[PDB]
């Protein structure tokens, strides 16, 4: 199971900071507000929501979703967690270099003979973790410095691109 | 025009 | 890891039977022959060649992997299946998940059914049911292996463009 | 024309 249940409290304005879309007959996380009760439950971009209060959510639409979500009384949800995501874990060499070039926080090119290239990694491909932190809404000079700073084992997990602009 | 690319 | 290095011996025409696509700077299976050594071994269409004995396969064409593989004197590092997830269904009463499918690609979900309570996306292809493997199959014969299982359906699919690239 | 679809 990629499964989880949870259960969330609404914040003093009442939200939960969430905003959510359909793909695909399915619903996902578009966006999450730091510092709120969806951050606080562990919601990420990506997440797909398969039940909102017992119903299911197949079918619907961002708006329907959104309205439920205002409408109800005191929130639980099923989500399956991040089902666009893949998993590369990279070592640094010598130099400290994994081996990949990217922009706006996708991959462009990988290096020949590079711990990426040992792995598979592939170009085209947004990267929505490093070793257990989000990067998603992050400048590639923070990202960068994660990366720098990162053990000598290098953990990420990737999205093609075709998926997450459809999300945005 | 910068290319403004990182690499790791 | 899903990653594992399979052994091969080619064949009585040193043929091996595997046709692979560049994607994304990757390499990947396109095509593999039943009753072949590759189809013994365990290949199936989507999976990942990191390495031909050892050889990065990084940037490399389709072409440029053919090529090498009929140059050899055969082994593969491969990750499986990366861009296949899985979902598991429950038959109703009337022993239904509740989709419909055409092409092997999913092309609506039914309410209230098993496959609405898993989060079932359309325009996805199936992969697998039940670990048995099903590209290339058609959908009278994809049908019964839905129409024969027990309770318990796992499915693994994958989303249509990626489907689409492969092809 | 007939849509040659499948239900499970």
């Amino acid at each position: 199971q990629g499964i989880r249940e949870v259960i969330l409290c609404k914040d003093q304005d009442g939200k939960i900071g969430l905003r959510l879309k359909s793909v695909d007959n399915g619903i996902f996380v578009q966006l999450v507000q730091a510092n709120s009760p969806a951050s606080l439950v562990g919601l990420r971009f990506g997440d797909q929501v398969l039940q909102i209060n017992g119903e299911n959510c197949a079918g619907w639409s961002s708006d329907k979703a959104h309205k439920v979500l205002k409408q109800a009384f005191k929130i639980t949800m099923t989500i399956r967690d991040r089902p666009f995501e893949r998993t590369v874990t990279m070592h640094k060499d010598s130099s400290g270099h994994v081996g990949f070039i990217f922009k706006s926080g996708k991959i462009t090119s990988i290096v020949k003979d590079s711990s990426a290239a040992r792995n598979g990694l592939l170009t085209d491909h947004h990267i929505c973790e490093i070793n257990g932190q989000n990067v998603i809404g992050l400048k590639d000079a923070q990202i960068a410095d994660i990366l720098s700073t990162a053990g000598t084992v290098v953990t990420i997990t990737i999205m093609p691109a075709f998926i997450f602009e459809h999300i945005i | 025009a910068p290319t403004n690319e990182f690499y790791a």
